[PDB]
C-alpha cells in the first residue's frame, strides 16, 4: 500500500514514541541527517577494509 | 491526527484509521494542534469542525 515517505517516517516516529509534528517540522533536518549518514557509510566502506 | 491519517475522496477530507477505511469528520477530538501553517510541507486547507460550537449555538 503506497504512502508518502514523509508520512511513513511520521508513522515510524509514532512507533518510537515521538509525535508526528516533530518529523513534519524537522523534515529538512532529518533528511539531511539521513543523507549525511548514508554518505558516511559510503566513506567507511570505501576506506576501512 | 491523534491516530490515523487524513484522506480525501476528491472533494471532502476525512481522518481514518490506517488499517481500515473508516472515514470520519475531522474534528478537534480526532486531531491535535502543533505550530502554524508555514512549516509543514504538504499541508492543505480544510475546516476543522468544533463539536462544542453547535451546542453553544443552540445555547445562544
Ligand atoms: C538540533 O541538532 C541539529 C544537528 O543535528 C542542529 O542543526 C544544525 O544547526 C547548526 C546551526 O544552525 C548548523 O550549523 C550551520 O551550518 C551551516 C552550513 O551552511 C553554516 O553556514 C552555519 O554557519 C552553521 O555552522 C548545522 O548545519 C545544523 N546541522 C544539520 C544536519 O542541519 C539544530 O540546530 C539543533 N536544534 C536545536 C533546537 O538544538
Ligand atoms: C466525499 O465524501 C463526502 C461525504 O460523504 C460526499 O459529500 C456527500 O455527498 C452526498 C450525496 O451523494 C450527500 O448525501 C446527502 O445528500 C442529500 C443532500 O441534501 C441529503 O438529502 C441526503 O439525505 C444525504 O444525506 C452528503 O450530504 C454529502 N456530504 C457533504 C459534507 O456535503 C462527497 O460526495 C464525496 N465525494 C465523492 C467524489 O465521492
Ligand atoms: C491555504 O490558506 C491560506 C490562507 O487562506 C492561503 O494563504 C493565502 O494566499 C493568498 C494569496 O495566495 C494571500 O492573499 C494575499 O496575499 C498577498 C499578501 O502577501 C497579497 O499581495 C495578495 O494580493 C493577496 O491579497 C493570503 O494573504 C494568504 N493568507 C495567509 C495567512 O498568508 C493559502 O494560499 C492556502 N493554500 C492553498 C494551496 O490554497
Ligand atoms: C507532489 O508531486 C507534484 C508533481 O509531481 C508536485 O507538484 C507537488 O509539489 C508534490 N507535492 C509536494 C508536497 O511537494
Amino acid at each position: 500500500l503506497q504512502i508518502p515517505f514523509a508520512m511513513q517516517m511520521a508513522y515510524r516516529f509514532n512507533g518510537i514514541g515521538v509525535t508526528q509534528n516533530v518529523l513534519y517540522e524537522n523534515q529538512k533536518l532529518i533528511a539531511n541527517q539521513f543523507n549525511s549518514a548514508i554518505g558516511k557509510i559510503q566513506d567507511s566502506l570505501s576506506s576501512t577494509a | 491526527p491523534r491516530e490515523g491519517v487524513f484522506v480525501s475522496n476528491g472533494t471532502h477530507w476525512f481522518v481514518t484509521q490506517r488499517n481500515f477505511y473508516e472515514p470520519q469528520i475531522i474534528t478537534t477530538d480526532n486531531t491535535f494542534v502543533s505550530g502554524n501553517c508555514d512549516v509543514v510541507i504538504g499541508i492543505v486547507n480544510n475546516t476543522v469542525y468544533d463539536p462544542l460550537q453547535p451546542e453553544l449555538d443552540s445555547f445562544k
